[PDB]
């Protein structure tokens, strides 16, 4: 295909802070992967973020009840589409699963999820940050996350090798040794 | 606003009917609400930004349409007496169910099965009660509007060719001359209340005048009586010294 | 701490549109327009919450009278193709005759339109394979996971396929032993 | 998915207080929103207010309304009717997560009654302008309590009880029409279906 | 719990 392609895209973004104590409502019409009109709850109105929006920000402010309506997205939009799927988005828990191979020593948690996490490694009984190096956060698409630690410190003799996980979905640290 | 179009409308059964509506508030979604006979208030269609979007399984017959998201027009292409309702026009911001719907004045269908049952209103106005004059120096006139069907009137009252407001009650609903059958021609009253000297002024004119929306100029006639079009009645009397 | 995204666009002159939810960048779910259900990412979430599928293609129906409105605005200009990152992943431990599934992941694209394939030992391989929506970014390009279900041998080799306007040639990713 | 309210019309006496019973039972929506709709006599239908959130109390025109979440009710009070509150009140909710579609109650006729300070209940016979005959029965200046039967007679004509403001005089009156093309009809016997008040006047022609 | 679509507005023309 020779042709030109056009791309519209909107996104109504739900910000959250201590749960649904603090929100942030945020409408966003874009053209072509650029943003054109927004409005925002903290400004409170629609407002151009280029040119090519003022027509939209002057017509949909004066519409009757449009300013009221958009005022109120954070607790009949942002608030409740938060507790409708509060169960299965920010209680989600599933714990990890380590395994460490040698190929250096690599420590592998996957399966996990949320995202935060924490691992390190002892060698043997104190943790040694030196020769770590770390995959970051990987993101499976199907909520689950994976992550590696490959580790340059060869042991020697009969050294105990442990990598330790700390996940929000378990109350103590998850260890296991090499 | 919410403008709708017409506001009366007489028809018989089998003919085609057209109702338009607009609303200049710049909302993005409109509808049709159906009124029946009985106070009940039912949604017929949704349309938002010219698709439909809700259809609450009209008949066929109903063929809504809008090339414009200000405009909502509806059809029926041939009516059956079922269809005789009040048809509310009403716009909504947007489709969300948060929404306050704002609503129109109304289109008032009437589908008849024989348009040899639409007659215009006899007026009469009655004269204050000499008896009311010197026993509470009032004076009560009342106007009947008599023998009209359907029931598609507005009246109201003209003192020195000008509209009066205060001191008139009208019926809120006429009655059926003959309430056994379904297609009885109805009677309305009002009451226009004037002091006792007013009314005794013989240059004081008092006119009731009843409109009243029948067939169009188009509409074949056969019978002999008059063509019940559209019209005004009106019954008037002039203040009395003695 | 959290972020929930309703993620909606249209694509001319392909007729393309789509309806997601995003939840901390992983969708909740999709409005398949083609059968006007919804799709929850889990069917965990199906059982319980709901969505009406039809509202989501009447946002589908402005976005696109808008994206008209939208390029009339901007005298017809058009978007500037941008080429995919890809990578193709493992998801657990590899192990001899232990079955894993392979992750092919296209990132930072756009138009969001992708012709992608399995290829195995050279040959396509069709069948197995899952996918997912274009899923949204902060820079406001796109995501796309494809995942592959395999066993694990020494006499197979595996590649992700890319077709993309962004890219000169197809773009291909390798993934042995 | 329904919506049920009181039924037909109430009658108040103006300064009393009103309660419209409105519960809903939709069987398939979760978190609905509810509203009340008015139309005045020869207006629109337009909003009275409206609770969009599970729990809260709407207010207008010193009307209230509050979505229970336990008796599935949005009853409608007012402390203090006044006159211009006669008007048809609807219940209606809708879905939050859908299409706004309203399910509407089917309807309150509030018909406020004003007080009569000075009664001065009589029948009057009125002839016509332009004709000696007939003429029609007017009973007026009654109390607010007086209820007009209708006529149980279907050659007799009786209307409803009316109520006029002479502004001017800052006067109202109530007052019905009674006619009928019977010869044996008399303004005497017009109301004899009616409990009229004993002092009404029956002046003589 | 059923999830809600904020609808998308019609632009100015
Ligand atoms: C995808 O394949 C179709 C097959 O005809 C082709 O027309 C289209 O250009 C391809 N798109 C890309 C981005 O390779």
């Amino acid at each position: 295909d020779t042709r030109p392609r056009f791309l519209e895209q909107v996104k109504h973004e739900c910000h959250f802070f201590n749960g649904t104590e603090r929100v942030r409502f945020l409408d966003r019409y874009f053209y072509h992967q650029e943003e054109y009109v927004r409005f925002d709850s903290d400004v409170g109105e629609y407002r151009a973020v280029t040119e090519l929006g003022r027509p939209d920000a002057e017509y949909w402010n004066s519409q009757k009840d449009l300013l009221e309506q958009k005022r109120a997205a954070v607790d009949t939009y942002c608030r409740h589409n938060y507790g409708v799927g509060e169960s299965f988005t920010v209680q989600r828990r599933v714990y990890p699963e380590v395994t460490v191979y040698p190929a250096l020593l690599v420590c592998s948690v996957n399966g996990f999820y949320p995202g935060s996490i924490e691992v390190r490694w002892f060698r043997n009984g104190q943790e040694e940050k030196t020769g770590v190096v770390s995959t970051g956060l990987i993101q499976n698409g199907d909520w689950t996350f994976q992550t590696l630690v490959m580790l340059e410190t060869v042991p020697r003799s009969g050294e105990v090798y442990t990598c330790q996980v700390e996940h929000p979905s378990l109350t103590s640290p998850l260890t296991v040794e090499w | 606003a919410v403008f709708q179009t017409p506001n009366y409308h007489v028809t018989q059964v089998g003919n085609e009917v057209s109702f338009n509506c607009k609303q200049t508030l710049g909302h993005d979604t409109m509808y049709w609400y159906k009124q029946d006979s009985k106070k009940l208030l039912k949604i017929m269609f949704s349309y938002n930004n010219k698709q439909l979007i809700v259809n609450e399984t009209v008949p066929r017959r109903f063929s809504p349409q809008s090339s414009d998201k200000a405009h909502l027009n509806l059809r029926i292409k041939s009516v059956e007496p079922e269809d005789s309702a009040v048809y509310l026009c009403a716009s909504s911001l947007d489709w969300a169910s948060q929404n306050t719907l704002y609503f129109g004045a109304g289109t008032r269908l009437s589908v008849l099965e024989d348009l040899n049952k639409v007659f215009p209103p006899e007026v009469a106005v009655f004269e204050p009660s000499e008896a009311e004059i010197s026993h509470t120096q009032k004076a009560t006139l009342v106007c009947l509007a008599t023998g009209f069907f359907p029931d598609h009137v507005e009246l109201s009252w003209w003192v020195n060719g000008k509209e009066v407001h205060s001191g008139v009650c009208t019926d809120p609903q006429p009655l059926k001359e003959q309430p056994a059958l379904n297609d009885s021609r109805y009677a309305l009253s009002s009451r226009l209340r004037v002091s006792a000297t007013f009314w005794q002024n013989p240059r004081n004119h008092f006119r009731c005048q009843v409109q009243f929306y029948g067939l169009s100029e188009n509409d074949e006639w056969t019978q002999d009586r008059a063509k019940p079009v559209t019209q005004i009645v009106s019954a008037e009397a002039w203040g009395r010294a003695d | 701490e959290h972020v929930i995204i309703q993620a909606e666009f249209y694509l001319n002159p392909d007729q393309s549109g789509e309806f997601m939810f995003d939840f901390d960048g992983d969708e909740i779910f999709h409005v398949d327009m083609a059968k006007k259900e919804t799709v929850w990412r889990l069917e965990e979430f199906g059982r319980f919450a709901s969505f009406e599928a039809q509202g989501a293609l009447a946002n589908i129906a402005v976005d696109k009278a808008n994206l008209e409105i939208m390029t009339k605005r901007s005298n017809y200009t058009p978007i500037t193709n941008v080429p995919p990152e890809v990578t193709v992943l493992t998801n657990s431990p590899v192990e001899l005759r232990e079955p894993n599934v392979l992750i092919c992941f296209i990132d930072k694209f756009t138009p969001p339109v992708v012709n992608v394939t399995w290829l195995r030992n050279g040959k396509p391989v069709t069948t197995g394979v899952s996918e997912t929506v274009f899923l949204p970014r902060e820079d406001h390009l796109f995501r796309k996971f494809h995942y592959l279900p395999f066993l694990p041998s020494t006499e197979d080799v595996y590649d992700c396929r890319v077709e993309h306007w962004g890219l000169d040639e197809p773009l291909l990713k390798h993934w042995e032993f | 998915d329904s919506v049920t309210q009181t039924e037909g019309q109430v009658t108040v006496s103006e300064s009393k207080s009103l309660i419209i019973n409105c519960t809903y039972s939709a069987t398939s929506i979760a978190y609905p929103n509810l509203f009340w709709y008015v139309r005045y006599p020869g207006e629109g239908l337009q909003l009275l207010l409206k609770v969009i959130t599970a729990g809260q109390k709407g207010s207008s025109r010193g009307f209230e309304a509050t979505y229970n979440k336990e008796t599935t009710s949005f009853h409608l009070q007012k402390a203090s009717v006044q006159e211009s509150d006669s008007a048809v009140y609807y219940c209606a909710l809708s879905d939050s997560s859908s299409f706004s579609k309203l399910v509407f109650g089917q309807g309150t006729s509030l018909s406020v009654v004003p007080n009569i300070q000075n009664p001065d209940p009589a029948v009057y016979q009125l002839r016509d302008s332009k004709s000696s005959d007939k003429s029609v029965c007017l009973f007026t200046d009654f109390d607010s309590q007086t209820n007009v039967s209708q006529s149980k007679d279907s050659d007799v004509y009786i209307t409803d009880k009316c109520v006029l403001d002479m502004r001017s005089m800052d006067f109202k009156s109530n007052s019905a029409v009674a006619w009928s093309n019977k010869s044996d009809f008399a303004c005497a016997n017009a109301f004899n279906n009616s409990i009229i008040p004993e002092d009404t006047f029956f002046p003589s022609p | 719990g059923g999830y809600r679509a904020r609808p998308a507005k019609a632009a100015a023309t």
